């Protein structure tokens, strides 16, 4: 089902993102519903540095925001921004492929070769052409 | 039930083998 | 409970869930709904009968809760039938006053019309030569167009949002067939060029000001040939999409969301220009007027709000309904916005003093389609029970009730000409029905005797491939366009 | 009615927090306050479900109507100070009631990532033309006058385009026809003519044996057979006994040319039978006849190589449990006919081209059955015990096939 | 479950035959929620008031003081219909002819340089 | 500055979540992708985040290993003010 496989081919990334980071000086064999809690307090942390950054630079007047919007939606948060540095720095930093794509082909429809009928004047000629 | 077309339905009452002509006259 | 009317059986189970007190305090419907009074539209045949059974004191209590709660209506005529009184009725504060109904409305379109305003009643904007020449080839449309009518079924083109697993929840497509907007949950507004001519924006503030200068070619010169797509993403909204509205001059792109905002984006510069902050609760419907300067946006908080583009603060309240604004639609003279809301009410409100000049009552689920007729004399209105009632504005009544849908009727549109209404619903189906023949006919007694004639306005059905109709619209060559996203 | 939630579930929350002893009426007194937050959001979330038009869901309509409440939209926590999480959602907790409660780190990561689909696009099509709804897939669904043809004249002109493109002149015109032939909802009510133009052709296009005319017909068939439109089963009888002598028949053209491409057909035949056995099932009619046509088949003696591999072929294709009975008792007879190929000089007739396809397949189907019931030991002069025929390069093929196992 | 069977009955006391995957499982997690904050307001109110046991009556005061900073509901009628006569009022303002694209003052508008920085 | 001078070395380190990823999580929130370095920090902001919880629910695993429960969640997260719940439903 490609539905579902909208949100569970970058969700199921995250969980594979959370699985590379348990392992980073933490513990083993979590429960289960520890995970799914952690990782709920994740997706409310970007959509919520979303919502508020994006507030703070459209109170002054902008549509994109700035680095400035940041390291103060981050304070308003409570974050203490200058400990950001350090954690990059250490090399313990690792690497997870980004999701794959659910159609390969891009755009193979090619319809089938049956052209009949032309278009009365009440229908431009960038609507779709009469069928078999 | 066996009042059913499908008892009825020529696949069932007719033998494959036997249709074929297999190069018979 | 058990001996009520079935098309109550939505609002009874509101009233099961109320047993204390303070349930019931913060619930500002039926708050609402206790201090006003039912109108209750009777005749003064059944009213004498009522009378001398509430006027003795055997009773003398239920006598004290009428003459409390309920106000009482009383025409002169006949005792509706039953199938008429079940046409009229289903509101909470059901089947208004006929002196709301008998206000002078302007309801003729403007440039003679005695039914029409005049030009400076409302301030609307100004026009040129160049709207001169757009009338000019809008009449070479409207030549292909047909008198579509009962015999010439119009061609209708559907237009599927393929993929749409954001689910889309606004569609919009522009006077002449040329943009289609999507309105989606993942907070997203996406314009599709649907002419052979991709969306093209200024690529930087400098490029306009070298460009053009008495080069006589504006258009093509504001146009950067760096961007140019088949769509275009707008990011800003931080909930899902409810209203989109484009202007009539196909810039100005509006769009109404669950954040409480309503925001204006430009098709010029493919950027926000302005985020109306006026509700703090979501916005269900927007809409430019079809003059392009004031906008009506209905939200959550049970008003609309009148804007103008120009300040940060709307003009008009409407503030009478008691439940959520689910739609705003403007008069085709811009002098009226008719809001259905979830309360099972029509209004239209004047742009003038805000006033509620027509309350049309007789669905019984929450409005979810309006549209004007052409001629502004006529208002066709859809819910979830189906049912689609044609209103005369001048009159105030019922006039005519097409009952073919199943589910919530989600999109409606009369023709260019004003020959066929076309309605689509969450049933798959886009139906026609003859709008010539439903107002052939058009009071001292408040109704018609309106009749079974939906067998006979039907013209087609149009099952649609597990697609919900979210939008209808009419090319100026009527050509019926609609647009779903496929489930 | 007005159902509440269970008083004795609020006495459990109540002595799992720290307070105990709690009276009936203080008990009763949670759980018609929090049934009615309940109901008072469900109606609430109702709301957005009718303005999403939907009526499905999408995992949020209540995380809307509880920040319309003033309530936080997140669930497993909430934080008194507010600020890291405000109305924003999280979007719930994926938790079941059959859940483990307990996870391998390493597990997840090795599980694989889902592919992401292509953005929303705008697509136009007819829902009405005049009136008239067309049926394209976007679509849901004493003298007197001459008779009138029930089939139209443009769905006759159809069907001999169709037919002339699937004689294979073309290639592409082939695939387009075979595609519409494989979705042409309307293709039903010219089935009879198709049908008997399948059947009347492979019967007198094995009098000269065209194997392209043949090869163009089976992939008509299947073509025929994959439009989910068409009532099949009536048709099925003329359907079964043209496929049959495509497998079981001589071939009039010489063999150790096309023979491979005979073989391909052959294949090709046994797949449709065995599809033709998986549909259309009832008792005892269909796929016992064609097992008993292909096991006496078997049984007979001085048959055809060409019919001995095509029933062979069709004998095998039948699935797990039918080669798990029927290809056991019978390697001896295989060994011994293998025998006779090998013994004496003469190569030129296409017994010998025979017998090597037919061992070969046959001790691929050993294989599995080696595989899927049976433990590997003594690979090296075991099988001699049944003719000798594949013996070690038979063990070599079961070691590859080991391989590729580890290998998933 | 016990509780989340009864969960699945008063869903369909309200004909909600097909809803969301886990939405059982969230009305559940939000009834779970609401009871642990009636008896632990309620607890605190029982200490307050210095007590043996908790009672009903610190169980009511807890939904109470609750409902004063919790749900705000929509604004109401009489508060909706006297903002609306304050707004109704003040008559339409006329449109200047060429002003050009009629936006409101720019400090209420989204139309800034919006900077960036430099990547170096 | 130094927050300033560490963003300008961030067209290379490939963070531990994706930028596809992360990137899909501001697009969601209205933020768009105009800087790819501006991701990467995003995405390294979310990632000292959960470092930290789990740097710290492992003190009070020690005390109690190489196991991650919810009964470690718990007083971990009870110093940043935020309450775990139990699933105690399914």
């Amino acid at each position: 089902n490609p539905a579902d496989n909208y949100h569970l081919a970058r969700r199921r990334t995250l969980q594979v993102v959370v699985s590379s980071l348990l392992t980073e000086a933490g513990f083993e064999s979590a429960e289960k519903a520890s995970v799914e809690t952690l990782t709920e307090m994740l997706q409310s942390y970007i959509s919520e540095i979303g919502r508020s950054a994006k507030s703070y630079c459209e109170h002054t007047a902008r549509t994109q925001p700035t680095l400035s919007d940041i390291v103060v939606t981050l304070v308003e948060m409570g974050f203490n921004v200058d400990t950001l540095p350090a954690y990059a720095k250490r090399s313990q930093r690792m690497v997870i492929t980004a999701p794959p794509v659910t159609n390969q082909p891009v755009t193979p429809k090619a319809l089938t070769a049956g052209q009949n009928r032309p278009h009365p004047p009440h229908i431009p000629s960038h609507f779709p052409e009469f069928p078999d | 039930d066996l009042l059913a077309d499908e008892n009825f339905l020529m696949v069932t009452q007719l033998h494959w083998e036997d249709d074929i002509i297999w190069d018979g006259e | 409970h058990g001996d009520q009317e079935c098309y109550y059986q939505d609002d009874l189970r509101v009233l099961s869930s109320l047993t204390k007190k303070e349930h019931m305090k913060g619930n500002e419907t039926m708050l609402d709904f206790r201090t006003s009074k039912f109108v209750l539209r009777i005749s003064r045949d059944s009213y004498q009968l009522l009378k001398r059974h509430l006027q003795e004191k055997q009773n003398n209590q239920i006598w004290n809760i009428v003459q409390e709660h309920l106000y009482i209506d009383i025409f002169d005529g006949m005792p509706r039938s039953k199938q008429q009184i079940d046409a009229m009725v289903g509101s909470l504060a059901g089947e208004a006053k006929r002196e709301a109904n008998k206000s002078k409305v302007f309801f003729g379109l403007l440039k003679q019309d005695p039914n029409a305003p005049p030009q400076n009643r409302i301030p609307l904007p100004e026009l040129k030569d160049s709207d001169k020449l757009d009338k000019i080839m809008n009449m070479k449309e409207t030549t292909k167009r047909v008198r579509l009518g009962p015999d010439c079924l119009p061609s209708i083109c559907f237009y599927t949002f393929l993929n749409a697993y954001q689910g889309l929840t606004a569609v919009d497509v522009t006077d002449d067939s040329s943009l289609i907007a999507g309105g989606f949950a993942d907070s997203t507004v996406r314009v599709w060029s649907v002419t052979p001519k991709k969306l093209r924006s200024v690529k930087q503030a400098s490029d306009l000001s070298l460009i053009d200068k008495e080069s006589d070619d504006v258009l093509e010169r504001i146009m950067d040939e760096k961007t140019a797509s088949e769509l275009k993403i707008l990011y800003g909204h931080s909930g899902p999409v409810y209203g989109a509205s484009f202007s009539p001059d196909r810039n100005y792109l509006l769009s109404s969301s669950e954040d409480g905002t309503v925001r204006l984006w430009s098709l010029q510069t493919f950027t926000c220009l302005v985020g109306y902050k006026g509700h703090n609760y979501p916005v269900w419907d927007t809409q430019f007027s079809p003059y392009g300067y004031y906008f009506v946006s209905g939200g959550h908080d049970r008003v609309a709000r009148l804007w103008a583009t120009d300040h940060y603060q709307p003009l008009r309240i409407f503030a009478g309904h008691l439940a959520d604004v689910n739609c705003t639609r403007f008069h085709p003279n811009s002098n009226y916005v008719a809001t259905g809301s979830a309360d099972r009410t029509v209004r239209l409100w004047d742009v003038l003093n805000g006033n509620c000049v027509r309350i049309f009552t007789g669905h019984k689920g929450p409005i979810h389609s309006l549209t004007f007729s052409p001629n502004g004399r006529f208002l066709a209105t859809g819910a979830t029970d189906g049912r689609v009632l044609l209103w005369d504005i001048g009159h105030g009544l019922m006039v005519g009730e097409l009952k073919g849908h199943t589910d919530t009727v989600c999109s409606l549109r009369f023709s260019r000409d004003g020959e066929i209404l076309a309605s689509g619903s969450m049933d798959n189906t886009v139906r026609l029905w003859d709008a010539i023949k439903a107002f052939e006919d058009l009071t001292a007694t408040g109704h018609i005797n309106l009749p079974e004639n939906s067998q006979e306005l039907l013209l087609g059905t149009y099952m649609t491939k597990s697609t919900p109709v979210v939008h209808l619209h009419f090319t100026r060559r009527n050509l019926v366009l609609a647009a779903g996203a496929y489930s | 009615s007005n159902t509440v939630l269970p008083s004795e579930s609020m006495k459990v929350v109540a002595e799992s927090m720290g307070i105990a002893q709690i009276q009936e009426e203080t008990c009763q007194l949670l759980t018609d306050e929090v049934s009615y937050r309940i109901k008072e959001i469900a109606q609430d979330a109702l709301k957005f479900m009718h303005m999403g038009k939907r009526q499905k869901l999408t995992t949020s309509d209540i995380d809307y109507a509880l920040k319309l409440k003033n309530v936080e939209p997140l669930y497993g926590f909430h934080a008194q100070e507010f600020i890291p999480f405000r109305f924003a959602s999280g979007g719930g907790r994926e938790l079941y009631f059959y859940e483990e409660k307990e996870v391998d780190l390493s597990d997840i990561i090795n599980t694989p990532l889902p592919r992401v689909p292509l953005d929303v696009c705008l697509k136009a099509h007819w829902l009405s033309i005049e009136g008239c709804q067309p049926a394209i897939p976007e679509n849901p669904p004493r003298l007197k006058p001459r008779s009138i043809h029930e089939l139209s004249v443009e769905q006759q002109l159809y069907y001999k385009e169709i037919t002339e493109a699937c004689v294979g002149s073309c290639e592409a015109k082939r695939a387009e026809a075979l595609q519409s032939i494989a979705t042409d909802p309307g293709l039903y009510q010219m089935l009879p003519r198709f049908s008997t133009f399948i059947s009347e052709g492979v019967r007198v296009n094995v009098v000269q044996n065209n194997l392209a005319l043949l090869i163009y017909l089976m992939r008509m068939v299947k073509a025929l057979m994959d439009n989910p439109t068409l009532y099949l089963e009536k048709y099925v009888h003329e359907l079964i006994p043209a496929v049959m002598t495509c497998i079981v028949s001589r071939q009039l053209c010489l063999r150790p040319d096309v023979d491979n491409h005979w073989a391909l057909r052959d294949f090709a035949a046994r797949l449709v039978a065995q599809i033709c056995k998986h549909f259309s099932t009832t008792t005892n009619n269909i796929q016992s006849r064609i097992t008993k046509t292909f096991t006496k088949s078997w049984v007979d003696e001085k048959t055809p190589w060409t019919t001995r591999y095509g029933s062979i072929a069709g004998l095998a294709e039948l699935g797990h449990d039918v080669i798990k009975t029927l290809i056991l008792p019978r390697l001896q007879q295989e060994g011994e006919r293998i025998r006779s190929v090998l013994d004496g000089p003469v190569l030129s007739n296409i017994d010998r081209i025979g017998a090597d396809h037919v061992q070969s397949l046959l001790l691929k189907h050993c294989a599995p059955v080696l595989a899927k019931l049976r433990p590997p030991p003594d690979n090296q002069d075991a099988y001699r015990a049944e003719f000798g025929s594949l013996g070690p390069l038979l063990c070599s093929q079961v070691v590859k096939a080991r391989a590729q196992a580890a290998l998933q | 479950p016990k509780d989340a069977q009864m969960m699945a009955q008063i869903l369909k006391d309200m004909g909600i035959t097909e809803y969301e995957p886990r939405v059982i499982n969230q009305m559940l997690e939000f009834a779970f929620r609401y009871v642990t904050t009636i008896l632990d307001d309620a607890k605190i109110y029982s200490s307050h008031a210095k007590k043996a046991t908790v009672d009903a009556d610190d169980v009511r005061l807890a939904i109470q003081c609750r409902a004063d900073q919790s749900f705000t509901s929509p604004p109401p009628r009489d508060f909706l219909l006297d903002i609306a006569r304050q707004r109704n009022q003040t008559p339409l303002p006329l449109i200047k002819p060429y002003s050009g694209p009629r936006l409101p003052p720019d400090r209420y508008c989204l139309t800034a340089p919006n900077y960036r920085l430099k990547s170096l | 500055t130094p927050l300033v001078d560490f963003l300008m070395q961030l067209e290379d380190y490939t963070p531990t979540i994706p930028d596809a990823v992360t990137g899909y999580y501001l697009n969601r929130a209205g933020f768009e992708a105009s800087d790819p370095r501006i991701i990467r920090l995003i995405s390294l902001a979310a990632q000292k985040f959960i470092s930290d919880i789990a740097n710290d629910a492992l003190q009070h695993c020690k005390m109690k290993k190489y196991t991650l429960t919810m009964e470690d969640l718990t007083p971990a997260l009870s110093e940043y003010g935020i309450n775990v719940k139990k699933p105690h439903y399914f």
